[PDB]
RNA sequence: AGAGGGAAACAACCCAGACCGCCAGCUAAGGUCCCAAAGUCAUGGUUAAGUGGGAAACGAUGUGGGAAGGCCCAGACAGCC
RNA sequence: GAUGUCGGCUCAUCACAUCCUGGGGCUGAAGUAGGUCCCAAGGGUAUGGCUGUUCGCCAUUUAAAGUGGUACGCGAGCUGG
RNA sequence: GCUGAAAGCAUCUAAGCACGAAACUUGCCCCGAGAUGAGUUCUCCCUGACCCUUUAAGGGUCCUGAAGGAACGUUGAAGA
């Protein structure tokens, strides 16, 4: 099945009557627009692009005005792409609620991580610290041997080093649907999904179990 | 070779149509319909069939000699067919037979149930018996293959489905 | 008075059309090999590209001799340590039947910058059909 | 099944046969007579 | 203290001893499908293992060739009663 | 006219003659549990006491506490017993 | 394992057919068209003169300056 695109409100957590505590993570699913659709004649596969919230007439720019005029839609704050399943119809202007979810058990959440900038091998890859005392100098937190002597005589590729870390594409699989709220375009996951405050996330069914 | 220079005499009420090396039978228990190999030619003429080794291929004769047990048992599979016969031995072990899925109870802890290939017919006469029937004699020997690996004969009480005709040799535990 | 030598702006280059349908993958490489470095010209230099443009079709046609269908590995390292990936001859015409032939005529031009502007003159297709009409490619029975 | 380089039959029953170029001794009536060169 | 050609690369192996020049020819070792100069040469065989393109004792109804031998239409060998 | 030499730490990587997990054959395989061989390298594969120790012994775990290569991997990374 | 000759039998194999493992190829996640073999789709923008010369993927002057971009500023759960 197709997904959707909301926005992480925050996270705040559901109280059941049986007295359980279910941390959930609140996202704003707005109506998504379709505003193309592809097939297999045209572009060779099948999908839609959809956009979703509001943006400034000042801040779009000809080409994209063009695009979402072809559609006759509002501009949005971006597009985003979903592959069609086979049975799957949508026509452009169409509009998609979050009551899409209303019968789906679990979802797929994606976003973009937040960025931990320029990280140590400590927090980028679970290094082991160095000894603090017992004669140790100025290597408490460095990576230690990078690799073998002449033999190789070079490092392999893949080595685990300092770097950016965050700030990427990452999904969270297999969350139970809490709520659908579709009246207040509301959709509470149990979890935690990627991202900071604000940012926008694409849920889909799982696809596992 | 000698297998293959005994003619296979095709009997009346069936038919053999040869299409270059594309061969195919019908009769009364069905039809059925094979590609011999190239290195045979296949001579058709009264009612009697002939294998040779077709020149220019060294294993002809080797390989005229199963064409020639090939055929023969599709002849009778077309007019008796085959029939081969399970018993299962062991209590709680009992099969049967609705629509083309045998439903086996094997001692697992979850029923099995084998779909049968178009074609070929089963029945159980009794509950710890199972006669399949059907023309090929290759498909009929490859289900009852299937059916008796669910639960190979042990050897210790002979449990488990086993041929009705083949025996099964059987050896005591060592005591102390 | 000097040997004469071919002019790449002067040069002229054929397109062909070959049907690899039950050719033996070697024996028609070495053909391809010929036309795309241009041995067959009598203009032949070595420092120019005088071959000739070559569609293959039906690439996943191909035939190979004794149990090479199943036996022959292609194998590639991916540069990354323990990438060592291999696959048999009949995978690699599941999977991308138009490398097969790719790479066995990649084998046979030269090695540098010659060589590889040899290899973009050979047009290799899965199928039957080309989009290359516009170009008029004459058949080449080999 | 015993694997070892030198094959051969252990009784009459023993036959040598010779599958995807391995050969091999199997046996009707001794299960431990079952062989392959390797 | 010896270049050249061959042996992929390879002082000591194989061919062969560089006075200089030539956009001439014939050969040696070694080669002649493509990289890469020259036979997708001819005739008759063998191999199916990519053997060729690494290895022993030993094992084996792989297969080719050769010379004998036993038994056999007084019916042999195999199968079946 | 210098290739820093044991062990530890950190970080590894490959081989398979496999320690665990997976698939099998045989068993002097009733079951449970084993023995042995074949296939298999995807992942996994202890913490302490003593000793500079590798190792080993011991205690207690674990599905298992694999064997080796890598300048007896790794001091322009640490340590210096 | 099935069928089955060579080898009247037998035989999982030689022709043919079926099973079969955390290995292999997929399936899951991420990167990814500098994939120079540089791909595809959608949308947007630009519709003036004139001279020279060896006359062509030529040079020059005047007019024109779009879509968009960059810069600058306020900054960010983005960041050396
Ligand atoms: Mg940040
Ligand atoms: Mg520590
Ligand atoms: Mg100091
Ligand atoms: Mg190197
Ligand atoms: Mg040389
Ligand atoms: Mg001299
Ligand atoms: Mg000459
Ligand atoms: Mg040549
Ligand atoms: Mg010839
Ligand atoms: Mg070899
Ligand atoms: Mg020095
Ligand atoms: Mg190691
Ligand atoms: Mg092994
Ligand atoms: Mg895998
Ligand atoms: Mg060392
Ligand atoms: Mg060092
Ligand atoms: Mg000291």
């Amino acid at each position: 099945m197709i997904g959707l695109v909301g926005k992480k409100v925050g996270m705040t957590r559901i109280f059941t009557e049986d007295g359980v505590s279910i941390p959930v993570t609140v996202i704003e699913v707005e109506a998504n627009r379709v505003t193309q659709v592809k097939d297999l004649a045209n572009d060779g596969y099948r999908a839609i692009q959809v956009t979703t919230g509001a943006k400034k007439a000042n801040r779009v720019t000809k080409p994209e005005a063009g695009h979402f005029a072809k559609a006759g839609v509002e501009a949005g704050r971006g597009l985003w792409e979903f592959r069609l399943a086979e049975g799957e119809e949508f026509t452009v202007g169409q509009s998609i609620s979050v009551e899409l979810f209303a019968d789906v058990k679990k979802v797929d959440v994606t976003g973009t991580s937040k960025g931990k900038g320029f990280a140590g091998t400590v927090k980028r890859w679970n290094f082991r610290t160095q000894d603090a005392t017992h004669g140790n100098s100025l290597s408490h937190r460095v990576p230690g041997s990078i690799g073998q002597n002449q033999t190789p005589g070079k490092v392999f590729k893949g080595k685990k080093m300092a770097g950016q870390m965050g700030n990427e594409r990452v999904t969270v699989q297999s969350l139970d649907v809490v709520r659908v709220d579709a009246e207040r375009n509301l959709l509470l996951v149990k979890g935690a999904v990627p991202g900071a405050t604000g940012s926008d996330l694409i849920v889909k069914p799982a696809v596992k179990a | 070779s000698r297998v293959a220079k005994a003619p296979v005499v095709v009997p009346a009420g069936v038919d053999v149509k040869i299409n270059g090396q594309v061969i195919t039978i019908k009769g009364k228990n069905g039809e059925l319909t094979r590609t011999l190999n190239d290195a045979v030619e296949v001579k058709h003429a009264d009612n009697t069939l002939t294998f040779g080794p077709r020149d220019g291929y060294a294993d002809g004769w080797a390989q005229a000699g199963t064409a020639r047990a090939l055929l023969n048992s599709m002849v009778i599979g077309v007019t008796e067919g085959f029939t081969k016969k399970l018993q299962l031995v062991g209590v709680g072990y009992r099969a049967a037979v609705k629509g083309n899925v045998i439903n086996l109870s094997l001692g697992f802890s979850h029923p099995v149930d084998h779909q049968l290939p178009a074609g070929i017919t089963a029945e159980c006469p009794t509950q710890t018996e199972i006669v399949l029937k059907g023309a090929d004699k290759q498909v009929i020997g490859q289900v009852a293959a299937d059916l008796r690996a669910y639960r190979r004969p042990e050897p210790y009480k002979g449990k488990g489905v086993r041929y009705a005709d083949e025996v099964v040799r059987t050896k005591e535990a060592k005591k102390k | 008075m000097k040997t004469f030598t071919a002019k790449p702006e002067t040069v002229k280059r054929d397109w062909y059309v070959v049907d690899a349908t039950g050719k033996t993958l070697g024996r028609l490489a070495t053909e391809l090999a010929r036309r795309l470095r241009g041995k067959h010209k009598a203009e032949y230099t070595p420092h120019v590209d005088t071959g000739d443009y070559i569609i293959v079709l039906n690439a996943d046609k191909v035939a190979v001799t004794g149990n090479k269908r199943t036996d022959k590995v292609y194998y590639h390292h991916t540069g990354h340590i323990g990438g060592i990936k291999q696959a048999t001859f009949e995978e690699m015409i599941a999977r991308r039947p138009e490398r097969v032939i790719e790479i066995a005529v990649k084998g046979m031009l030269p090695k540098g910058p010659l060589g590889r502007a040899m290899f973009r003159k050979l047009k290799v297709y899965a199928g039957n059909e080309h989009n290359h009409a516009a170009q008029q490619p004459q058949v080449l029975d080999i | 099944m015993k694997v070892r380089a030198s094959v051969k039959k252990l009784c009459r029953n023993c036959k040598i046969v010779k599958r995807d170029g391995v050969i091999r001794v199997i046996c009707s009536a001794e299960p431990k007579h079952k062989q392959r060169q390797g």
